[PDB]
């Protein structure tokens, strides 16, 4: 509620990596892939459509955390 | 010497003096440095590892 | 399927000397550790209770 | 009556293949793999999981792909335990042993009966020469829980 609204580059990297590792483990792709064999291209296609049900849990230096949605996060 | 990480501080220099110290003091390590995080096989606590992902059910 | 369990903390202390016992498979007594041909001599440093080398 | 219900918390790691279909997958293998197989953590044949729910969220752990979570499940269990005099199906009479509901296998090693009763090969007669081949006294207190097909060692003394 007080951290930045945008998605840092490290968060984009980790979210793409995790979504790709999920797709590669036979997870349903909600993005209507169009003949591409790379799970990372599919993960980028999903991130551009705002279809990723993951919750970035930003940790503050004292243990307190804030749970943001990958949908409710301004991707640059 | 004024450092809160025994696993660091022994990956630098005089590792046996810093181990003897940490041993006769019961010094505890929190595995939050990059060195203490690479010694016990964790993910460093900066850059890409600074947050969780928490797949919702 | 990985262990799933993570480490939070590592402390360095000294062993009691009485709990090292029971942390010990056998007492070694034979000085000559190398067999005549190069195998482990029983009750030596290289032993078959201290693990297969 | 073997009626038992045990509410226990288990840890289950779900594959990303069972994301849209979790309840299906929370059981496919991770709970249906010990179906009424002896448990040693609590002494439990797992009949079937009536309900398997998660309190909140799931934690994907760094490089690992799986989604780890907690399952609060009630195991409906049938517990024949020491302190009970059960029954047993009499089908085959042997010197080695005497092998409920057609699925619980029971055993009776040799020196567990009254030694007053002497045996004949075709069938055995007890004290008053009354033949009993039917559900009757079987009190098991020594129980095997290791072998794939476990046992239920019954007693009458």
């Amino acid at each position: 509620r007080i951290t930045t609204p945008y998605m840092t580059k490290y968060e984009r990297a980790r979210v793409l990596g995790t979504r790709a590792l999920q797709i590669a483990m036979c997870a349903p792709v909600m993005v209507e892939l169009e003949g591409e064999t790379d799970p990372l291209l599919i993960a980028m296609k999903e991130l551009k459509a705002r279809k990723i049900p993951i919750i970035i849990r930003r940790y503050l230096p004292d243990g307190s955390y804030e749970d943001w949605g990958v949908d409710e996060l301004i991707i640059t | 010497r004024s450092n809160s990480s025994p696993l660091q501080q022994m990956t630098f220099e005089t590792s046996f003096q810093f181990l003897k110290q940490a041993t006769m003091l019961g010094s505890h390590d929190e595995l939050r440095s990059p060195s203490a995080c690479l010694v016990v096989g964790k993910v460093v606590r900066g850059g890409t590892g600074l947050f969780e992902l928490k797949q919702p059910l | 399927n990985m262990p799933w369990r993570r480490l939070q903390g590592i402390s360095f202390g000294m062993y009691s000397a009485e709990e090292l016992k029971k942390l010990s498979v056998k007492s070694i007594t034979n000085p000559r550790y190398l067999d005549s041909l190069g195998n482990p001599s029983a009750n030596g440093l290289y032993d078959l209770a201290l693990g297969p080398a | 009556s073997c009626l038992v219900a045990g509410p226990h918390q288990r840890h289950i790691a779900l594959s990303p293949r069972y994301l849209n279909r979790k309840r299906t997958g929370i059981r496919e293998q991770l709970d249906a793999e010990l179906l009424r197989y002896s448990e040693s953590l609590l002494g439990v044949p797992i009949a079937y999981d009536n309900i398997k729910v998660v309190g909140e969220l799931g934690d994907i752990y760094d490089d690992q792909g799986h989604i780890h979570l907690n399952i609060e499940a009630d195991f409906v269990i049938f517990c024949p335990e020491p302190g009970q005099k059960l029954m047993g199906i009499v089908n085959k009479v042997s010197s080695s042993h005497i092998g409920v509901h057609g699925c619980f296998n029971a055993s009776i090693p040799k020196p567990e009966q009254l030694s007053a009763e002497q045996w004949q090969t075709m069938e055995i007669n007890m004290g008053d020469e009354l033949e009993f081949e039917v559900f009757r006294l079987d009190s098991d207190a020594a129980g095997v829980f290791c072998i794939r097909g476990k046992l239920n060692i019954t007693s009458l003394q």
